[PDB]
């Protein structure tokens, strides 16, 4: 009732959160449901000498992820239990739309596409197409003639599996290369933390209980001081809010890039220099 | 010309349009038409420019009525402040009052502030998109339109800018006999453009979008290697056309 | 929404909590002008501990302690953990389920029948804390939907995959499902073949992007004192 | 070394000096440091019928 | 722009220290030597505020 009298915040408060919260099912969905159709991968896997078959999701698993899936799900450390004293002070966490089965499902779908029809699965239908011409067109797309990877099929071949076994060896052995989603999970984790820490402030009242406030003074100094604890804590709450909106403006960013390196590399070939790694792409 | 201008980036020779060019203009004459009925049908369509108004009047609806807002303090109408107390509290209750207002004044900047860097970041992107598809061609896969782009038209709009992307998309498919290079007489021919297709009894060339076949010649194939350095290499006699000219 | 017509989509409303079935007081078995009461594990009451009040769900935990610590604490320092009085074995403390509620509901345009979702609380005590179509979900409890197995585009958004669509059930009402992503494709690869198309459309898509907002400006005086003198 | 050669940006795989490969503009003398080649064409000595 | 913006910004936070934000001076000892603690407090509390 005392909070009613500073009036409208907590309605644009939760509109923002809201707001963020929509914001990240939009970006996943931006960023993975790029494709019409779930396409799936066929028996024959002579894919020009290369094996794509830890990229291309285990069939073994009860959650049917790729192996390199695995790694990265595995790596990550992830807050729960911590999710017990912030839950308990009002703040909730809400489950993501697309679970990590249909992102693993759309994933599979945009490697069948980009595997057994090249780039023409983002346009129309998916249509069959070998990898000599494929990857001697994407040759062709960088400057050199079509006949090397002819000469240098198996070279080739072993070269990218090679790489692909390297890949595996460092992400099955580092943990701490996947920095930026780990600080993704530790900046939220210790926003709440500080959040929720931030009820023990006093803010400069005689205590930061509010019952210990209520239940003792008369009723005008402790409206005073209850007056004070609302505007510590609702001071905190807006920097708070704030700071995710900021947070939310800088993964709204990473979000667009995402689906546009997803919409320029996966479903084609970009022409621009360094965008997708150094060297040609 | 300038469809074969447009053509020409994606992939396709001049002679295509003028082969199809009463159908092309018919076909992209019924999406015009097809998207006036679709902007005179859906109402819901116009979703981001409508939620810049609601933002802009949201905020603004609600600043005003934070005016009404005691704060904590025992009246937001000042003249209760100034005529039913002494000073010593009632500079507290302007200080109240003052404090508030001036905590939600700064929310609102707050507010605008972050969502003109958003506004910025979307203009930036309509700049890039007009100088790339009004002024260009993009060849940025689904920037412009999804497929192989040919226009935008600009058309202005209530605080934004919208665009009618004109696409290309292929549509009745077929499938065709392939090999990476043809050896004739110990010389594996490189197309220059195109895939070699076979319909069963004769091997053709054909451009990678649409059905197109032709003869293989010496002229729209070249030659850097034998039979044996191309892996899945089959065989044809090249037919060579300086043989009827050399009849000549 | 403070407007009469609701649209159609899932919209935030008034949360709920689940209140205190009993107050429970613990104290050593000299105390004070009040007496203990008995001990109840497992169930949402309100609590109490040598003065430690509060609201949670006793555990039947089996926390070892050190015999001087009374108390314990989580991360955050919220006690989560206390000694018993009554009985020195050690009881966790959580505190009871609560969620945001929205109503899913096609637009008062169209029809006024309504699902009531509950985030993250599960069914088991949800219609409680009326129910005749009850579907359980990982994201929440669902009020008022039927779950059918066939897949669609989603219609409005729950969570966890789970989308309710408003369709004639043989009679119209609001049901759940599992969201379709597409249809199922195979590209059967093999190299002696390739797939070039024969004919070529042209089409026409739309693109909306906003460009500005309204501008504004605030006068100091005018706006926080109203034309007042000594408050300027 | 003496056998000058039109070659690929990214893999080195030198081709002899053929109008197949070449296009022909302007004379040889406004352009800047440019040598000599016996520029051979596949197509010339298969003419003689 | 960059250089006056941060230049502005320093200064417009040096200059609400003069700001007495509701109390009776803008330094703080003189409320300390004025006043005894428990009003003082108060006061320094809404400059800190
Ligand atoms: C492609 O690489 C994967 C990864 O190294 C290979 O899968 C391994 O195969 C060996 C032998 O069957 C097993 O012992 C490993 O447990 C497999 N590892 C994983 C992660 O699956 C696969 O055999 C390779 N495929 C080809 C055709 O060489
Ligand atoms: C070009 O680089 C590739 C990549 O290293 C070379 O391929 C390797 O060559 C060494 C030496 O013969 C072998 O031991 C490796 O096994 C090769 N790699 C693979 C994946 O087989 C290649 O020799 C280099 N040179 C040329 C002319 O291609
Ligand atoms: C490509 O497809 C279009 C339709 O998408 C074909 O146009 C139709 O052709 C038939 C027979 O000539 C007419 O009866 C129809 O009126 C045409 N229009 C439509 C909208 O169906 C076109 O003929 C096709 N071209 C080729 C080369 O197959
Ligand atoms: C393949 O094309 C040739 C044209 O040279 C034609 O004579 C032949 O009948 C075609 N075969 C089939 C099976 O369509
Ligand atoms: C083509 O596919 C068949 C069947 O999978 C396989 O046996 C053959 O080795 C492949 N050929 C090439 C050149 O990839
Ligand atoms: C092509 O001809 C060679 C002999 O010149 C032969 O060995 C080879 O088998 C032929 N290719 C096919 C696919 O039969
Ligand atoms: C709901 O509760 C029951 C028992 O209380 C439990 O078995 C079930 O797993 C719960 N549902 C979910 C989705 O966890």
């Amino acid at each position: 009732n005392l909070l009613l009298q500073y009036g409208s915040f907590c309605t644009q408060l939760k509109r923002a959160l809201t707001g963020i919260a929509v914001e990240q099912d939009k970006n996943t969905q931006e960023v993975f449901a790029q494709v019409k159709q779930i396409y799936k991968t066929p028996p024959i896997k002579y894919f020009g000498g290369f094996n794509f078959s830890q990229i291309l999701p285990d069939p073994s698993k009860p959650s049917k992820r790729s192996f390199i899936e695995d790694l990265l799900f595995n790596k990550v450390t992830l807050a729960d239990d911590l999710i017990c004293a912030q839950k308990f002070k009002g703040l909730t966490v809400l489950p993501p739309l697309l679970t990590d089965e249909m992102i693993a499902q759309y994933t599979s779908a945009l490697l069948a596409g980009t595997i057994t029809s090249g780039w023409t699965f983002g346009a129309g239908a998916a249509l069959q197409i070998p990898f000599a011409m494929q990857m001697a067109y994407r040759f062709n797309g960088i400057g050199v003639t079509q006949n090397v990877l002819y000469e240098n099929q198996k070279l080739i071949a072993n070269q990218f599996n090679s790489a692909i076994g390297k890949i595996q060896d460092s992400l099955s052995s580092t943990a701490s290369a996947l920095g930026k989603l780990q600080d993704v999970v530790n900046h939220n984790a210790q926003a709440l933390n500080t959040l929720v820490k931030q009820l023990s402030s006093k803010f400069g009242a005689i205590s930061s209980v509010l019952n210990d406030i209520f239940s003792r003074l008369d009723k005008v100094e402790a409206e005073v001081q209850i007056d004070r604890l609302i505007t510590g804590r609702l001071q905190s709450l807006q920097t708070y809010v704030t700071q995710q909106l900021i947070r939310a403006a800088e993964i709204r960013a990473s979000a667009n890039l995402a689906a546009t390196k997803m919409s320029e590399c996966v479903l084609g070939q970009s022409k621009r220099v360094d965008f997708c790694g150094k060297g040609y792409h | 010309m300038q469809m074969a201008y447009r053509f020409n980036g994606i992939g396709v020779t001049q002679n295509v349009l003028y082969e199809n060019q009463k159908l092309i203009a018919n076909q992209f004459n019924s999406a015009i038409g097809k998207i006036q009925d679709s902007l005179s049908s859906t109402a819901s369509a116009l979703g981001k420019l409508q939620d810049v108004v609601n933002h802009n009047a949201q905020a603004l609806n609600t600043l005003v009525k934070q005016l009404s807002s005691k704060f904590g303090a025992i009246s937001s109408v000042l003249n209760d402040i100034f005529s039913r107390l002494d000073k010593v509290e009632a500079e507290v209750q302007i200080d109240r009052l003052i404090t508030g207002r001036l905590q939600s004044l700064q929310t609102y900047v707050t507010q605008q502030l972050i969502r003109a860097a958003e506004i910025r970041a979307s203009a930036n992107l309509a700049a890039t998109k007009m100088s790339e598809c009004v002024l260009g061609q993009s060849k940025r896969v689904d920037f412009c339109g999804k497929g192989y782009h040919l226009m935008s038209f600009p058309q202005s709009a209530p605080h934004g800018v919208v665009f009618l992307h004109v696409t290309y998309v292929p549509a009745q498919e077929k499938n065709f006999t392939t090999a990476p290079a043809i050896c004739h007489d110990g010389k594996a021919h490189f197309p220059r453009e195109g895939v070699f297709v076979s319909n069963g009894t004769h091997w053709f060339v054909t451009q990678r979008n649409f059905y197109e076949p032709q003869i293989i010649t010496t002229d729209n194939t070249f030659v850097s290697g034998n039979c044996d350095v191309v892996i899945g290499i089959v065989n044809n006699t090249v037919y060579d056309p300086l043989q009827p000219e050399l009849d000549s | 929404l403070k407007s009469f017509t609701v649209e159609k989509g899932i919209y935030q409303t008034s949360n709920f909590r689940v209140q205190p079935t009993e107050s429970i007081v613990r104290f050593p078995n000299v105390c004070g002008p009040k007496k203990s009461t008995n001990l109840v594990k497992n169930k949402c009451v309100n609590f109490n501990f040598n003065g430690l009040k509060g609201t949670g769900v006793l555990t039947e935990s089996n926390k070892k302690f050190l015999p001087f610590q009374q108390f314990g604490r989580d991360i955050a320092d919220t006690t989560d953990a206390v000694r018993d009085p009554q009985t020195l074995e050690i009881l966790d403390i959580t505190p009871c389920s609560f969620g945001g509620v929205s109503v899913i509901t096609p637009g008062t345009n169209t029809s006024n029948q309504v699902a009531v979702l509950y985030q993250g609380v599960n069914c088991t005590e949800v219609p409680v804390a009326t129910g005749s179509n009850v579907f359980q979900t990982r994201a929440g409890c669902l009020i008022g939907a039927e779950y059918v197995n066939n897949s669609y585009e989603c219609d409005i958004p729950i969570g966890a995959g789970i989308c309710a669509s408003y369709q004639t059930q043989h009679s119209q009402s609001i049901i759940a499902y599992t969201m379709s992503l597409g249809a199922e494709n195979s590209v059967a690869y093999s190299n002696n073949s390739i797939a070039i198309p024969t004919n070529f459309t042209i089409s026409v898509t739309t693109e909306i992007l906003p460009v500005s907002m309204t501008k504004t400006s605030v006068d100091c005086t005018m706006y926080i004192c109203g034309d007042s003198t000594e408050c300027s």
